[PDB]
C-alpha cells in the first residue's frame, strides 16, 4: 500500500494510494437526417390532407 | 395479500413450497412475468437479480443469494477454500483438491501426487465436475496420469479431490455412505440446520481393489438404480444414531454432528460479507444441500455445496413448511424443526 | 397554452353549460366574469380556458353551436348564461331531427363555416394553441351529425392540434328516438379517426348510478348532467390549476394512447353520495376503481386496463394515497396489462371540487370498453338487417354502403380491443 | 485557467442548474446580484472560481450558463426567482410548445427549429473564453426536450466544438418520481446517440435519491426541491476540483483520464455520504472511516445496484471538510480487508484521492444539516450495468408490441432507429459482461 503523487496547497491536498498492481457524425448528415425526419412528417400531413379532401 | 412467482417449474423443493402458500388462502401466484410479485421463486440460472427491488411498494424477496454460486460449484468451492484466510489452505475438513482445465493447478497436484508415489502411501484420486450432472464424468483412479487424460477429452472444468480410502463402512454390508444436511439461511443471514439429514447409502460392499466399477464407491442415490438394508437406500438420523451407540459406544451428535455444524458455520460465515442482503433493496433466503464424507476415525469431510437440492421424499412436508415458516413468512406475516447456528 | 371548447347540440350544450358553471365556480369567476376568487392558484392557468377581456372580466373560450335555437336560448337565460361571448353562438333554425345525415350532410353543411370562422377568431387570438375539446352526444343529429363533421373540418384547417371529445352514448335505457344506434355508430367511425381522446360517457351508466347509488327513483337529464360535469372538472384539472407535472392535451394523449385507435376512456368519479362525512383515501380509491362509479357501463374485470390515470383533489396524504394506488393494483394484478410497465398514473391537487373535502376521478383506457361498441353494434345489426328507418337518412342523399362500412369499423375496433386483452 | 460552459436542458436540467448555482453562489460567497466582497480583482481575474464565472466592469459575477427549454414555464421561474440578477436574458432560451415527452419531437419536430438559436447563445458564452475546456451538459433520460433535444445538442457540440471535453449528469428514470409511461423509449434513444458524444456521464437514479431523501432526511413525500438540493451537493463535490485549487481533476479531461478506460463504458457510479437530517437536533459527527465506509452502501449510491457483484475499473474519493490523509489510508486499509472490491485484472488496485478542506456548504433553512466532513465517491463499476439492464428490459416489454411507437413515427422518425438505439444498448451490455464477469 504506497502513497504516490501526494500534492499540497492552502484549499487542500490530493494524492493516490495504490494497494496493487495489475495483472464523428458531420453537419451535412446531421442536417440530412433532420431534413429527411421533416419530409416524412410532410409526407404523412400530405397524405392525411387528401383523405380530407376525399 | 400476498404475491409470489414461480420460475423454476423443476423444483420439488419450491412446487410444495407454492403449494402450501396458495393454500394459506393469503398467497396469489402470478403469471412467470409479471414484475409485481413480494417474492420470487427463482429460475436455477440466470436470475435476473438487477431487476428486483425496484417496485415502488413492494417488499420483494427471493429464493436465492446472489454470489452463493461461489460455494455451490466444485472448481469455485476448491479456490474459496484455497484462497480465504478464514477457511485458509490450513483447512482440515476439506480433501486435498485442485482445480484442473483441459489459475489452473496442473503442475503442484502432479508435486503432491510424486510425494505420495514416493511415499507409497494411499494415492487414488477422484475427477470430477459439477457439468457431470446426476452420475456422469466420474473417475477414480490411483494413476495420475490416466486421471488427466480423462478430463481432456472433456472440454470443460474438472477438480481432482484426494478419494477417501478409508471411509467408515456400515455394518453389515461393509458399505459406503454420504451425509446430505439441508440448511436454510434467511434474510437475516441466520443459519438454521433442518434437524433431519439423510445418509445415502451404497447397497453392495466396499470394494479397495478395482476402483473400476463406480457402484459400491459412488453413493448417488441416482447410481444405485437394491433397498435390501434400507428402503431407498436412505437412512435417518435416528437409526444413524442408534447404530453409532450400539456398534460404536458414540452418539451423532458428538462424533459426527458437531463436525457438521463447524463446517456450515465455516463455509457461510466465509462469504457473508460478499452475499449478505442486509441492507439490500431486496432480500435473499437461500435452502442449500450440504454433502458430507465421515472415515474410519469419525472425521467428517464436506465434498460438496448444492445450491438447489432436492429433499427426501418423506421430508418433504416437514422441511417445506419449516421455508414458509421461517424463510417466508418472517417477511410476510399472515393473519422448531431447525437447530440455528449461532454466528458473530 | 389555450383550450378552445365547443359544445354541439342538444346535449352537448346542456353538458357544456354546467361545465362552465362548475370550473368558473372553481375558479372564482362570478356569472358576470368577474373574478372573486381567494386564492391565486385559481387564476395561474385561468387563461387556458377564459379570455381576459377588458375591465378584468374572463370570458369562456367557449362556441356554442346548435341547428335549432331552443336549447341555446336556455343557456342564455341560464345561470351563468351572460359570461359567454355573445359572437360566439352559432345557431339554425331547421333543426337536424335527431338524424346523423341532417347534421353532417345537408342541415349541417350550411351552418359550419359560421363555426369555423368563430372557432379561427378565437384560435387567432390564443398565444398558444393546446387543441380543442368537443361536448356532444352520439345518438342525436346536430351533436353526433355536424359535431363530427366539425371535427374533421377542424383537424384540416389544423392538423397538427390535439382534439378531444366528451362523447354521451346513447342507451335504450335513456332513449329519445330508435335511430340513436344508427347515428352512434356513423360518429364512432369519425372519432376512431379523428379524435385524440375521447371520454365515453354512457347514458346507461349514468342512469344506473343515478338510480342505484345515488337512490333517485326517476333521474332527470339534469341528474346525469350533474354527474357529466363533476367527472369533467375531474378529468380537467391536471390542465387548470398549477399542479406539478406539466400536463398539456399532447402529454397526455401521449401517456394514455399506446395505439391511435385504442382512444376511447372509461371515466369514473368517487364520491358518488345519496353528505358531510369525511372520505377517507382508502375509500376514495376503492371507489374510484368499482365499476358501479364508472360512467361507461363496461366491467373492467372483463378485460384488462392499457393506461390509467387517477386524479385526487383535496388536502390529503399523499403518502397513504401512493400506499392505497400501490394496494389497489395488487387485488387487481391481473386487470393491467404486463408489457406495458408503470401504466397507472397519480396526480393530486390541492383544491377541493365545490362542496367535497376530497374527491378522486379515474380515467381508465380499458379493453373492456369493447363491451359499449359491442351493445351499439348489436342495437345497430337488429335494425341495419332489415333496414329499418333508413329512409330517413337515404332521404338525405346518404347510400347504404356508407352504414356498411361505419359498421365494418366499428366492429375492427372492437376486435383490436379484444386482441390487446389477450396480448 | 480554463472555462467551462455548463447546459441545463428541460425542466430536470433546469431546475437541478438552479439547484447547483444557488449552491455555487453560497460556495463562492457570491450574493444574488452577482457581487461578490471577496474578489478583489474587479472586472476579471484568472482565480479558480472564474472557470464557472465570468466578471462585468460593475463587478457582477456572472455563470458560465445556458439554460435551454421548449417551454417557458420553468425557465420564467428563474427570470423571477432569487438569482434572476443573476443571468443575462440572452442565457435564458425558451420555445413555445414542448416535446409532450416525445424523443422524436424533442430530437427532429422541435430540435431542428431551435438549435441554430441555442449554438448562437452558446458561441457567445466561449467567445468570452480564452481557453474552454467544453461543456457540462444536465438533462433527464425521460423528457422529451432532456432526452431529444439533448442528444442533437450533442452531436452539434462535437462538431462545432470538435477538441472539447463533454460531461454529463443525467437524470435517470424512477416510477416514484413522477414519471411518463414511454421514458424506458426516450432513454435508450437517447443513450444511443449521445453515446460517442459524452466523454463522461454521470447518472442519478431518481429512486436513488428519492430514497435517501426519505431514509436520511426523514422527508415522507419528496418534492423536486428536496431531490435537486441533494442532487447539488453531490454535482458540486463533482465539480468542487474544477472551481477550487487543487491538483485532482483539475479539468475535464482528468476525468476521462482517471475514470474511463474505456470509452463507451463512461458511466461512473457516485456514492456520497454523509446525509443527514437539518431537523435532527441530535447529531454525531461521523469519521473519516466511517464516511469512507458508507461508500460501499448500496443505500447511499446514486444508482441502486450492487458493486460486490462487479468488477473496478478506476475509483476517486473526494473529500470535503476536516480529513487528512493519513486518515484516509487508515480508513482504506479496513475497508479493504472488510469489504468485497475486486478490481479488473489490467488495472490497478488503488484509489485517487482529493481533499478540499472547505466543509460542504449548505442552502440556509434547507433539508441538509451542516457537517464537518463529507466525500463522494466516483467509481467505475460494472454493476452500473444494472441499471442499463432494467431500462432495456422496460423497453423490450413495450417495444415488442410496438405500444406508443405511432407517436414518434409520427414526428418523422423510422421505426428503424428503435430496434438500432436497442442493439447498441445490447451491445453496452455485452461490454460490461466482457468487462466484468468471469
Ligand atoms: N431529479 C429531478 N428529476 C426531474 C425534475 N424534473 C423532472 N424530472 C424527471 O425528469 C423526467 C421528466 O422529464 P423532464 O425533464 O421533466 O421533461 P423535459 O426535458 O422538460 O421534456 P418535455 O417532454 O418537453 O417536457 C421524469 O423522469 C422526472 O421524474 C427535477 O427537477 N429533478
Ligand atoms: N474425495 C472423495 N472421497 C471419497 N468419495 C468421494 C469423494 N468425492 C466424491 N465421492 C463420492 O462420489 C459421490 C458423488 O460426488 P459429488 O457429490 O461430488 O457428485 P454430484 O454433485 O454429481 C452428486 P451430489 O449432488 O448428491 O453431491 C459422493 O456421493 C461420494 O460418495
Ligand atoms: N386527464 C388526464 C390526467 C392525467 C394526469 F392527471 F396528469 F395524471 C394524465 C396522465 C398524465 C401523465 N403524465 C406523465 C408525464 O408527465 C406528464 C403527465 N401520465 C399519465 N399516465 C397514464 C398512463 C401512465 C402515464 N396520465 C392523463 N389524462
Ligand atoms: N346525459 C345527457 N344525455 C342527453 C342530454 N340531452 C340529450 N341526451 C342524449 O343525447 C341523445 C340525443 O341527442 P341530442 O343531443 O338531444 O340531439 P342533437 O341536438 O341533435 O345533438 C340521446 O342519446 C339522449 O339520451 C343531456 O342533457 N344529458
Ligand atoms: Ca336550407
Ligand atoms: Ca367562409
Ligand atoms: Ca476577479
Ligand atoms: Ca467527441
Ligand atoms: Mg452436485
Ligand atoms: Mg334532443
Ligand atoms: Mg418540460
Amino acid at each position: 500500500m504506497e502513497v504516490i503523487e501526494l500534492n499540497k496547497c492552502t484549499s487542500g491536498q490530493s494524492f493516490e494510494v495504490i494497494l496493487k498492481p495489475p495483472s464523428d457524425p458531420s453537419l451535412e448528415e446531421i442536417q440530412k437526417k433532420l431534413e429527411a425526419a421533416e419530409e416524412r412528417r410532410k409526407y404523412q400531413e400530405a397524405e392525411l390532407l387528401k383523405h380530407l379532401a376525399e | 395479500m400476498y404475491t409470489f412467482v414461480v420460475r423454476d417449474e423443476n423444483s420439488s423443493v419450491y412446487a410444495e413450497v407454492s403449494r402450501l402458500l396458495l393454500a394459506t388462502g393469503q398467497w396469489k401466484r402470478l403469471r412467470k412475468d409479471n414484475p409485481r410479485f413480494n417474492l420470487m421463486l427463482g429460475e436455477r440460472n440466470r436470475l435476473p437479480f438487477g431487476r428486483l427491488g425496484h417496485e415502488p411498494g413492494l417488499v420483494q424477496l427471493v429464493n436465492y443469494y446472489r454470489g452463493a454460486d461461489k460455494l455451490c460449484r466444485k472448481a469455485s468451492l476448491v479456490k474459496l477454500i484455497k484462497t480465504s484466510p478464514e477457511l485458509s489452505e490450513s483447512c482440515t475438513w476439506f480433501p486435498e483438491s485442485y482445480v484442473i482445465y483441459p489459475t489452473d493447478e496442473r503442475e503442484v497436484f502432479l508435486a503432491a501426487y510424486n510425494r505420495r508415489r514416493e511415499g507409497r502411501e494411499g494415492n487414488v484420486w477422484i475427477a470430477k465436475s459439477s457439468a457431470g450432472a446426476k452420475g456422469e464424468g466420474i473417475l477414480i483412479s490411483s494413476e495420475a496420469s490416466e486421471l488427466l487424460d480423462f478430463i481432456d477429452e472433456q472440454g470443460q472444468v474438472h477438480v481432482i479431490q484426494k478419494y477417501l480410502e478409508k471411509p467408515l463402512l456400515l455394518e453389515p454390508g461393509h458399505r459406503k455412505f454420504d451425509i446430505r444436511s439441508w440448511v436454510l439461511v434467511d434474510h437475516l443471514y441466520n443459519i438454521y440446520l433442518y434437524r433431519e439429514g439423510v445418509l445415502r447409502t451404497s447397497s453392495e460392499p466396499y470394494n479397495s481393489a478395482n476402483f473400476q466399477d463406480k457402484t459400491c464407491h459412488l453413493t448417488n442415490h441416482c447410481i444405485q438404480k437394491y433397498g435390501r438394508y434400507e428402503e431407498g437406500n436412505e437412512m435417518f438420523f435416528e437409526e444413524f444414531n442408534q447404530y453409532l451407540m450400539d456398534a460404536l459406544n458414540t452418539t451423532l451428535e458428538n462424533s459426527i454432528l458437531l463436525q457438521i455444524k463447524h463446517i456450515i458455520r465455516s463455509c457461510l460465515m466465509c462469504i457473508e460479507p460478499a452475499i449478505s442482503t442486509k441492507h439490500l433493496h431486496y432480500q435473499s433466503f437461500q435452502l442449500f444441500g450440504f454433502d458430507f464424507m465421515v472415515d474410519e476415525e469419525l472425521k467428517v469431510w464436506l465434498i460438496e455445496v448444492n445450491g438447489a437440492p432436492a429433499c427426501a421424499q418423506k421430508l418433504y412436508a416437514e422441511l417445506c413448511q419449516g421455508i414458509v415458516d421461517v424463510a417466508i413468512s418472517s417477511v410476510f406475516p399472515l393473519a422448531s424443526i431447525f437447530i440455528k447456528l449461532h454466528h458473530h | 397554452r389555450e383550450i378552445v371548447h365547443i359544445q354541439a347540440g342538444q346535449c352537448g350544450n346542456q353538458i357544456g353549460a354546467k361545465f362552465w358553471e362548475v370550473i368558473s365556480d372553481e375558479h372564482g369567476i362570478d356569472p358576470t366574469g368577474s373574478y372573486h376568487g381567494d386564492s391565486d392558484l385559481q387564476l395561474e392557468r385561468i387563461n387556458v380556458y377564459y379570455n381576459e377581456a377588458t375591465g378584468n372580466k374572463y370570458v369562456p373560450r367557449a362556441i356554442l353551436v346548435d341547428l335549432e335555437p331552443g336549447t341555446m336560448d336556455s343557456v342564455r337565460s341560464g345561470p351563468f348564461g351572460q359570461i359567454f361571448r355573445p359572437d360566439n353562438f352559432v345557431f339554425g333554425q331547421s333543426g337536424a331531427g335527431n338524424n346523423w345525415a341532417k347534421g353532417h350532410y345537408t342541415e349541417g353543411a350550411e351552418l359550419v363555416d359560421s363555426v369555423l370562422d368563430v372557432v379561427r377568431k378565437e384560435s387567432e387570438s390564443c398565444d398558444c394553441l393546446q387543441g380543442f375539446q368537443l361536448t356532444h352526444s352520439l345518438g342525436g343529429g346536430t351533436g353526433s351529425g355536424m359535431g363530427t363533421l366539425l371535427i374533421s373540418k377542424i383537424r384540416e384547417e389544423y392538423p397538427d392540434r390535439i382534439m378531444n371529445t366528451f362523447s354521451v352514448m346513447p342507451s335504450p335505457k335513456v332513449s329519445d328516438t330508435v335511430v340513436e344506434p344508427y347515428n352512434a355508430t356513423l360518429s364512432v367511425h369519425q372519432l376512431v379517426e379523428n379524435t385524440d381522446e375521447t371520454y365515453c360517457i354512457d347514458n346507461e351508466a349514468l342512469y344506473d348510478i343515478c338510480f342505484r347509488t345515488l337512490k333517485l327513483t326517476t333521474p332527470t337529464y339534469g341528474d346525469l348532467n350533474h354527474l357529466v360535469s363533476a367527472t369533467m372538472s375531474g378529468v380537467t384539472t391536471c390542465l387548470r390549476f398549477p399542479g406539478q407535472l406539466n400536463a398539456d392535451l399532447r402529454k397526455l394523449a401521449v401517456n394514455m394512447v399506446p395505439f391511435p385507435r385504442l382512444h376511447f376512456f372509461m371515466p369514473g368519479f368517487a364520491p358518488l353520495t345519496s353528505q358531510y362525512r369525511a372520505l377517507t383515501v382508502p375509500e376514495l380509491t376503492q371507489q374510484m376503481f368499482d365499476s358501479k362509479n364508472m360512467m361507461a357501463a363496461c366491467d373492467p374485470r372483463h378485460g384488462r386496463y392499457l393506461t390509467v390515470a387517477a386524479i385526487f383533489r383535496g388536502r390529503m396524504s399523499m403518502k397513504e394515497v401512493d400506499e392505497q394506488m400501490l394496494n389497489v393494483q395488487n387485488k387487481n394484478s391481473s386487470y393491467f396489462v404486463e408489457w406495458i410497465p408503470n401504466n397507472v398514473k397519480t396526480a393530486v391537487c390541492d383544491i377541493p371540487p365545490r362542496g367535497l373535502k376530497m374527491s378522486a376521478t379515474f380515467i381508465g383506457n380499458s379493453t373492456a370498453i369493447q363491451e359499449l361498441f359491442k351493445r351499439i353494434s348489436e342495437q345497430f345489426t337488429a335494425m341495419f338487417r332489415r333496414k329499418a328507418f333508413l329512409h330517413w337518412y337515404t332521404g338525405e342523399g346518404m347510400d347504404e354502403m356508407e352504414f356498411t362500412e361505419a359498421e365494418s369499423n366499428m366492429n375492427d375496433l372492437v376486435s383490436e380491443y379484444q386482441q390487446y386483452q389477450d396480448a | 485557467m480554463r472555462e467551462c460552459i455548463s447546459i441545463h436542458v428541460g425542466q430536470a436540467g433546469v431546475q437541478i442548474g438552479n439547484a447547483c448555482w444557488e449552491l455555487y453562489c453560497l460556495e463562492h460567497g457570491i450574493q444574488p446580484d452577482g457581487q461578490m466582497p471577496s474578489d478583489k480583482t474587479i472586472g476579471g481575474g484568472d482565480d479558480s472560481f472564474n472557470t464557472f464565472f465570468s466578471e462585468t466592469g460593475a463587478g457582477k459575477h456572472v455563470p458560465r450558463a445556458v439554460f435551454v427549454d421548449l417551454e417557458p414555464t420553468v425557465i420564467d421561474e428563474v427570470r423571477t426567482g432569487t438569482y434572476r440578477q443573476l443571468f443575462h436574458p440572452e442565457q435564458l432560451i425558451t420555445g413555445k410548445e414542448d416535446a409532450a415527452n416525445n424523443y422524436a419531437r424533442g430530437h427532429y419536430t422541435i430540435g431542428k427549429e431551435i438549435i441554430d438559436l441555442v449554438l448562437d447563445r452558446i458561441r457567445k458564452l466561449a467567445d468570452q473564453c480564452t481557453g474552454l475546456q467544453g461543456f457540462l451538459v444536465f438533462h433527464s433520460f425521460g423528457g422529451g426536450t432532456g432526452s431529444g433535444f439533448t442528444s442533437l445538442l450533442m452531436e452539434r457540440l462535437s462538431v462545432d466544438y470538435g477538441k472539447k471535453s463533454k460531461l454529463e449528469f443525467s437524470i435517470y428514470p424512477a416510477p416514484q418520481v413522477s414519471t411518463a409511461v414511454v421514458e424506458p423509449y426516450n432513454s435508450i434513444l437517447t443513450t444511443h446517440t449521445t453515446l460517442e458524444h459524452s466523454d463522461c456521464a454521470f447518472m442519478v437514479d431518481n429512486e436513488a435519491i428519492y430514497d435517501i431523501c426519505r431514509r436520511n432526511l426523514d422527508i415522507e413525500r419528496p418534492t423536486y426541491t428536496n431531490l435537486n438540493r441533494l442532487i447539488s451537493q453531490i454535482v458540486s463535490s463533482i465539480t468542487a476540483s474544477l472551481r477550487f485549487d487543487g491538483a485532482l481533476n483539475v479539468d475535464l479531461t482528468e476525468f476521462q483520464t482517471n475514470l474511463v478506460p474505456y470509452p463507451r463504458i463512461h458511466f461512473p457510479l457516485a456514492t456520497y455520504a454523509p446525509v443527514i437530517s437539518a431537523e435532527k437536533a441530535y447529531h454525531e459527527q461521523l469519521s473519516v472511516a466511517e464516511i469512507t465506509n458508507a461508500c460501499f452502501e448500496p443505500a447511499n449510491q446514486m444508482v441502486k445496484c450492487d458493486p460486490r457483484h462487479g468488477k473496478y475499473m478506476a475509483c476517486c474519493l473526494l473529500y470535503r471538510g476536516d480529513v487528512v490523509p493519513k486518515d484516509v489510508n487508515a480508513a482504506i486499509a479496513t475497508i479493504k480487508t472488510k469489504r468485497s472490491i475486486q478490481f479488473v485484472d489490467w488495472c490497478p488496485t488503488g484509489f485517487k484521492v482529493g481533499i478540499n478542506y472547505q466543509p460542504p456548504t449548505v442552502v440556509p433553512g434547507g433539508d441538509l444539516a451542516k457537517v464537518q466532513r463529507a466525500v463522494c465517491m466516483l467509481s467505475n463499476t460494472t454493476a452500473i450495468a444494472e441499471a442499463w439492464a432494467r431500462l432495456d428490459h422496460k423497453f423490450d416489454l413495450m417495444y415488442a408490441k410496438r405500444a406508443f411507437v405511432h407517436w414518434y413515427v409520427g414526428e418523422g422518425m423510422e421505426e428503424g432507429e428503435f430496434s438500432e438505439a436497442r442493439e447498441d444498448m445490447a451491445a453496452l451490455e455485452k461490454d460490461y459482461e466482457e468487462v466484468g464477469v468471469d
